[PDB]
């Protein structure tokens, strides 16, 4: 939704078209900012390794979990 | 001390025109979202506390009653539009304010108001000449029967609605209801009634006048409903036993006189009952309720009677049966009695319903609705009324143009390309006049939830390539040829809208001062 | 005119303000959902006080000046005619759909697009209810199971202590006034009355009409078995006016003369009763001691001081006519009935006129008894929904398992079908699923359980354990699977709930501006 916004597209209709494309298709569907629209990501030469998305969810969840487990902050001296 | 105004309020110049321009936009904002069939509604409340909910630009402006005088001019222009056309009040008010919005910064830059009027009078005439050029007459297109094309028009207007699946059934009856009238067509002549419960297919197409028939008094197992040539009585008299209107309170000091007083009070009902039979009225249709005793009278005399009829259905029967309304019953004669070929009580939906058929003055009909709720029938009442207007206007005028803002973009193209070849101050003004036409398709997209930017930009490209009829599709979020989709509007209606819109903007633009006599 | 001080509210803030008005009415009523619903205290304008948990009664007495709330109240007039009991289900579902819509307006979706999705999801859910439904009296008309359904309905009311007896009379009443094959039961033919004293177990069915009026004299015959009833406006005596006679007797010369004329009218009309063949003579006014003394000698019972609308109902029920004067009497204008009895109540002198037909009738009245008027009042409405429960089963014996089982099953179908709609209505379909869960999630809350844990636990049970839907055990019974608990709601009711709820959400969504002029 943020990529579609910066690419000059509708954030809702773009994300919506991808979910139907993903249920019917595969991961090839996505956003191509160079052309400004949905297209085959694998054909447009836009790819990243698996550790980026994996480490993102891992470190993000552990940080969100830590913020959730904090009940109060206490100062000392 | 010796002051010239002495409480007299008055201002003139550019601040007055800019002040009136902003007030004109406030009236458009109250009817900006009502543009289109799927437009948002407006709720209005009066001193009684009852709420009126409708997206009718004509009815909304009548209820606001704004005190600003520049707004009164726009509202008055809508009334002339109703008499001229009957619709297009939202387009005139919305489009007139758009001319004012675009010439607002030029007025502030010192451009004279009179120079602005010369552009509107010029661009309007050039637009009217282009409407008559692009307008096409459609009577026997490809030797297709007119009933076929008229159904495609009503189906498109009713598409994506509560009767979307059964739109074909409603399409046939709407065309058939219009075909049932005479040459002098009229929307007020046709009635639409609602019947709770049942499927959409069970909606009946009555040929004559009918009413809900809230009559629920005694007198059953009698009153033969069928009549071959009855005499229909149109009254507003109450024949109740102990009527709130008719009574006899005669105080006496004699037992024998009370027997006559109780009978005399009964005689008032009986004499009124006999005067109805004296003239030979087979069908008694009264506005006020009727008592159980009066039901037994005509039931024995082989005559029908049922009160609690609304005033509209009586007057709609007045034009149908060919008689007249008579509040009294003494002077009832053939001059007010009606006639029909078939009068029969029907039990559609379990409730009793009376209707006439084949009257001499049968210039009306009735549409019965069947649905699972009252709001499905209230929305369908006006949704079918739009299709009835579309079918009516196609019969009256065969010269039409593509709706959905298709002509507004061609005129925006022609006037913008014409303004380029006009040296002088009329260039920026005629171009501003062109850009103001794009508000009609822009709000049809906004009111429909679509992205007006993507459609109006894609639409402007198709018009530059040669598309003379492409416009906005309320159903699908895409550009479509409204001419091929049978979404048509008359060419004269669009002409009178621009004329009324330009005349309203010019009248506001020509104003410089507002004077107020203190009194 | 009157533009100054004109109230106005427009824009997207108005839609959120309209939603805030509907949520206030839904949050008020979601607590009174289910049999364990929390009651509501009503403070009448005249100083009276009452307590009840009925959704329709709450909306009727709720004095709301907001215009959006008044529309939600108007839906009760259309819903109670079909369902009767769960008007709360429509208001709670409507307020739930509006709350979830507020999350979609922030996303930038138009209100009409939200309404288009709910209408699409409603047809998905309404189509799902037709599949998982089950019949009771398919192809045969029977009275055994039909009585059992109403017995669970009255259990939700204060009359639960005497719920078993009133169900049988409810089936005979509807079957009497109309046939199951006709599928046309009219509430106008059905009437309900009652009086303080006794208990609710003394509820009886009177095939005909009952009016709280006594005979002309206690010495009259207490049984008119023959079917000849006269219904006059004046009594069989010297004619009198409606207010006061004011006879002028100057001296004894006028007394002996007028008494002869008066006594002649006493004998003339009292003997006219047997001329026309009428045994019972019902009259709007009372009889004099001279008249009742002659009625006794002739064995002619008569009723006194009968009310205005009471005289109308006796003519309709007995099949007679409202005779204006004795001169218009005839064989056709005499009413019909099988037995007329005077029934007192213990030590009270009510002595209501009981007109029995001694056969199957077309109109039946329901007499209620109890130790409190307000419990009798709530007892009257307890049968009104039972009439709808019976009327709904007569229109269609197909039904769906209640207790929240239907709402949870439809939410799964609406959620799966949302994947097949590639358009902005998809978010509204998912919102329709979450809004459906508020009804069962509200039942568990009103009973004192964890809502979400009880909600999702029944979801996975509806997906993993078995395909038949399972409800919530809000009454703290053994377990789920409300089919065993015999808690089953009608199919037409659930369809009208989702329909009227989607309509009420559609009407509020397409409204985007309210205008009203203030006091100048």
């Amino acid at each position: 939704s943020t990529l579609a916004e910066n690419a000059g597209l509708n954030p809702i209709s773009t994300v919506t078209e991808l979910r139907n494309r993903h249920a019917q298709g595969e991961k090839t569907a996505g956003i191509n900012v160079r052309k400004g629209g949905i297209s085959n990501i694998l054909e447009e030469l836009v790819v990243q390794p698996l550790l980026v998305s994996v480490s993102a969810l891992t470190l993000a969840t552990e940080t969100v979990r830590s913020i959730l487990k904090i009940d109060d902050v206490v100062n000392t001296r | 001390v010796i002051l010239l105004k002495e409480g007299t309020d008055s201002s003139q110049g550019i601040p007055q025109l800019v002040s009136n321009i902003s007030a004109c936009q406030v009236i458009a904002e109250a009817v900006r979202t009502t543009l289109g069939p799927r437009g948002m509604d407006k709720l209005i409340v009066d001193g009684r506390g009852k709420a009126t909910i409708s997206n009718d630009g004509a009815t909304i402006l009548k209820l606001l009653d704004v005190v600003h005088p520049a707004a009164k001019t726009l509202v008055d222009i809508a009334k002339s539009q109703d008499a001229e056309v009957g619709d297009g009040t939202t387009s005139v008010t919305l489009l007139a304010a758009e001319f004012l919005k675009q010439v607002k910064p030029y007025v502030e830059e010192g451009l004279h108001p009179q120079i602005i009027i010369r552009a509107f009078r010029t661009a309007t005439q050039l637009a009217v000449n282009k409407i008559k050029e692009i307008a096409v007459t459609v009577k026997k297109a490809d030797k297709v029967e007119q009933r076929k094309l008229l159904e495609k028009c009503a189906m498109t207007a009713l598409s994506s609605k509560l009767i979307s699946q059964q739109k074909a059934f409603f399409a046939k009856m709407v065309v058939d209801a219009v075909m049932m009238l005479d040459d002098l067509l009229q929307l007020k002549m046709i009635g639409i009634k609602k019947v709770q419960g049942g499927a959409l297919e069970d909606s009946q197409l009555v040929a004559g006048v009918a009413f809900k028939k809230t009559f629920s008094y005694a007198g059953f197992e009698m009153q033969p409903k069928k009549y071959h040539n009855p005499k229909i009585a149109l009254l507003n008299v109450e024949l109740e036993l102990k009527a709130e209107k008719d009574n006899a309170e005669i105080r006496v000091h004699t037992v024998e006189d009370y027997q006559a007083i109780v009978d005399a009070e009964w005689n008032i009902l009986y004499d009124k009952l006999e005067k109805i039979h004296h003239s030979g009225a087979k069908v008694v249709s009264s506005k006020l309720p009727i008592g159980d005793v009066a039901t037994q009278y005509f039931a024995d005399r082989d005559m029908f009677c049922a009160g609690r009829v609304p005033e509209e259905d009586l007057k709609r029967t007045m034009m149908a049966c060919g008689g007249s309304i008579q509040t009294s019953v003494n002077a009832l004669s053939a001059d007010v009695l009606g006639r029909c070929q078939v009068f029969e009580e029907t039990q559609i939906g379990g409730e009793r319903y009376n209707f006439f058929t084949g009257c001499p003055k049968a210039k009306t009909c009735t549409f019965i609705l069947r649905g699972g709720a009252e709001q499905f029938m209230e929305e369908t009442e006006r949704s079918l009324h739009d299709a009835i207007m579309i079918v009516r206007r196609a019969i009256k005028n065969d010269s039409v143009v593509a709706g959905g803002g298709a002509i507004e973009m061609e005129l925006s193209k022609y006037l913008r390309d014409y303004s380029r070849t006009i040296p002088g101050k009329q260039q920026l003004l005629i171009g501003a006049y062109a850009k103001a036409l794009e508000i009609i398709p822009r709000q049809l997209c906004d009111n429909a939830g679509f992205d007006a930017t993507n459609i109006l930009n894609k639409l402007r490209a198709r018009h530059a390539q040669g598309g003379t009829w492409y416009g906005v599709d309320i159903n699908n979020e895409d550009i479509a040829d409204n001419f091929e989709a049978f979404v048509w509007e008359p060419a004269m209606v669009r002409i009178n809208a621009l004329t009324a819109a330009s005349e309203a903007a010019c009248l506001i633009v020509s104003v410089d001062e507002t004077i107020k006599n203190p009194r | 005119k009157d533009q100054d001080r004109k109230s106005r509210l427009m824009g997207l803030e108005a839609l959120k303000s309209h939603i805030m008005a509907a949520k206030a009415v839904a949050n008020t009523m979601r607590t009174s959902l289910g049999p364990n619903g929390l009651d509501k205290m009503m403070v009448d304008k005249d100083g009276d006080v009452t307590v009840t948990n009925d959704g329709a009664t709450i909306l009727s007495m709720m004095d709301v000046d907001h215009q959006i709330a008044k529309l939600m109240v108007e839906l009760s007039k259309s819903q109670d005619d079909e369902i009767g009991d769960g008007t709360t289900g429509v208001v709670v579902l409507a307020g739930a759909l509006l709350e979830e819509a507020e999350q979609l307006l922030d996303r930038g979706i138009h209100p009409i697009r939200i309404a288009d999705g709910y209408e699409q999801a409603a047809r998905v859910a309404i189509e799902h209810l037709d599949k998982i439904s089950d019949s009771v009296l398919v192809d045969i008309k029977d009275t055994e199971p039909l009585i059992q359904t109403a017995k669970t309905t009255l259990g939700s009311k204060v009359v639960n202590s005497c719920h078993r007896q009133m169900a049988e009379i409810a089936v005979n009443a509807v079957l009497t006034v109309a046939d199951m094959e006709r599928r046309d039961v009219d509430f106008e033919l059905i009437k309900v009355e009652g009086k303080v004293g006794g208990r609710l177990e003394d509820t009886k069915l009177i095939k005909g009409v009952i009016v709280d009026k006594d005979f002309s004299h206690p010495q009259m015959p207490k049984k008119v078995e023959d079917a000849k009833i006269a219904i006059l406006t004046c009594p069989f005596e010297p004619p009198k006016p409606k207010t006061k006679h004011k006879l002028d007797v100057t001296s004894v010369e006028d007394y002996k003369a007028l008494q002869k004329y008066e006594k002649e009218k006493f004998e003339e009309m009292i003997q006219q009763i047997k001329e026309t063949g009428a045994n019972l003579a019902i009259c709007q006014w009372g009889f004099d001691d001279e008249a009742n003394h002659l009625l006794l000698q002739n064995n002619l019972p008569a009723v006194r001081w009968v009310g205005g609308p009471e005289i109308e109902l006796i003519a309709i029920a007995t099949g007679g006519r409202i005779v204006p004067r004795f001169s218009e009497l005839t064989a056709e204008k005499l009413g019909f009935a099988g037995l007329v009895q005077e029934i007192s109540f213990g030590t009270t002198k009510d002595k209501m006129l009981v007109i029995e037909q001694c056969k199957n009738s077309r109109a039946v009245t329901i007499f209620i008894r109890g130790g409190n008027k307000m419990i009798i009042e709530e007892a009257k409405r307890s049968l009104h929904d039972a009439l709808c429960v019976i009327r709904n089963l007569i229109r269609d014996n197909r039904v769906v398992y209640g207790g929240g089982a239907a709402e949870i099953s439809c939410a799964l179908a609406v959620s799966q079908e949302a994947d097949k709609c590639p358009t902005l209505e998809q978010y509204a379909m998912r919102a329709f699923a979450d809004a459906l869960e508020v009804i069962p999630m509200a039942l568990s809350e009103n009973s004192g359980m964890n809502p979400i844990q009880t909600m999702t636990e029944v979801r996975a049970r509806q997906v993993k354990e078995m395909n038949p839907a399972l409800g919530i055990d809000c009454l703290h019974k053994g377990t789920n699977d409300m089919k065993q608990q015999h808690v089953i709601e009608t199919l037409i009711g659930k369809k009208q709930q989702i329909s009227l709820a989607t309509q009420m959400v559609r009407m509020i969504l397409k409204i985007d501006d309210i205008r009203k002029p203030g006091e100048s």
